[PDB]
């Protein structure tokens, strides 16, 4: 392309250009608060992680 | 019925815990000005004729 | 604490929970003390505040904390030993 | 805060338990904030560095009552917390009721500066209130598994120099603030009037 030019993606590419996934953060801290929460229910250190 | 949570003193770490990522999670949250928009409401029409 | 759990004289009561109140006293205030140097050593960026507020809590230590631990056991003293009931 | 943390009574154990027990407080008071969206700012920034001032000294009034209650009779430190939090959950109950008392006008300002004195109002109901919580159900957890059971009735024999010297110090300004109350109850009646002049 020449100087001066731009461009975008958009639509369902307009989400993803957004993000197309922080799920894996999501499913990281849904670790966490999984691990802490048996941490809890067990009451027990790491005893939950089985 | 304090005690009864002393009794499982791993809940109460879990508890801070979750003050240390609700408190993360607000700190990565929050947006940032210095000053809470203490001004009273000023619309200010106004306008311009040579 | 030392009223009717402990249903001795007021006096002895009140030197008791002075010495087990006594240590508080001392460590809260030089540890609120040592908590405000900053804020007095500071020159600019809010300085009128850290600085003119900081040292006035802290002569609200020292004025309050090194003051009335005299006060507080003989306003008890005088609110009680003076307007107690009959009993 | 740390340092002064460590510094007094002298244990590399003990007084390190309420410390990390410190800025779990004051990052919850952003989590109260998070109920209300309110944004970090200079004018609340420097009330809740004011306040963790007031939640670092509410942090030592509580963990050295309790490291005193378990402290003067050296019992395994079960039943020793559980005096201490009958008589400090009184006193919780206390300090957050009264405190509250204290800025609830600060809630109920007109004005815009008014609004400001709301935004350190909310700063210390911040730290007010989830300070007195965890100190009802966290503090007594933290000093109840991790300490050491200690003899009964120890006051440090074997510690000494100068720093069992400084409590020598302690005891005899003790004894003699002791001569203060039975003098300066006579000075209740002439510091009665004194404390009239000075308030006046």
């Amino acid at each position: 392309l020449p100087t001066g030019v731009g461009y975008d993606w958009t639509g369902m590419s307009y989400q993803e250009r957004l993000s197309g996934n922080q799920a894996p953060s999501l499913y990281a801290i849904s670790l966490i608060v999984v691990f802490l929460c048996l941490a809890a229910l067990y009451e027990s250190w790491s005893i939950p992680f089985s | 019925m304090p005690n009864f949570f002393i009794d499982r003193p791993i809940f109460a770490w879990v508890i801070a815990i979750i003050i240390m990522l609700a408190g993360g999670l607000a700190i990565l949250k929050l947006p940032v000005a210095q000053y809470p928009t203490i001004a009273p409401p000023a619309v200010t029409i106004s306008a311009s004729y040579p | 604490d030392l009223m009717d759990k402990e249903g001795k004289g007021l006096i002895e009561a009140t030197l008791d929970a002075v010495r087990m109140r006594l240590r508080p006293i001392l460590m809260t205030s030089l540890a609120f003390i040592l908590g405000v140097m900053p804020l007095v050593i500071s020159t600019g960026a809010g300085s009128g505040a850290q600085n003119a507020v900081g040292t006035g809590v802290m002569g609200g230590m020292v004025t309050a904390t090194v003051l009335a631990i005299f006060f507080v056991p003989v306003f008890f003293v005088v609110v009680r030993r003076r307007f107690s009931r009959k009993n | 805060v740390f340092l002064v943390m460590y510094l007094f009574l002298q244990n590399f154990r003990a007084t390190l338990i309420p410390t990390i027990a410190v800025p779990v407080v004051l990052l919850g008071t952003f989590a109260v904030l998070a109920a209300f969206g309110f944004s970090i700012n200079t004018l609340t920034m420097f009330g809740m560095v004011l306040a963790i001032g007031l939640l670092v000294d509410d942090a030592i009034v509580v963990v050295e009552n309790v490291e005193r209650v378990m402290a003067e009779e050296g019992l395994p430190p079960k039943e020793a917390t559980r005096k201490s939090m009958g008589q400090i959950q009184g006193a919780l109950v206390g300090i957050a009721m009264v405190l509250s008392a204290v800025f609830v006008p600060m809630a109920f300002f007109g004005g815009s500066t008014g609004a400001i004195y709301r935004q350190f109002s909310i700063t210390i109901v911040s730290a007010m209130a989830l300070s007195v919580l965890v100190a009802l159900i966290l503090t007594p957890a933290l000093c109840a598994t991790m300490l050491k059971p200690i003899a009964k009735g120890d006051h440090g024999e074997g510690k000494k120099g100068f720093f069992g010297w400084f409590n020598r110090m302690f005891e005899k300004s003790t004894h003699h603030y002791t001569d203060s109350v039975g003098g300066i109850l006579r000075s209740t009646g002439r510091y009665l009037v004194l404390y009239l002049i000075i308030v006046v």
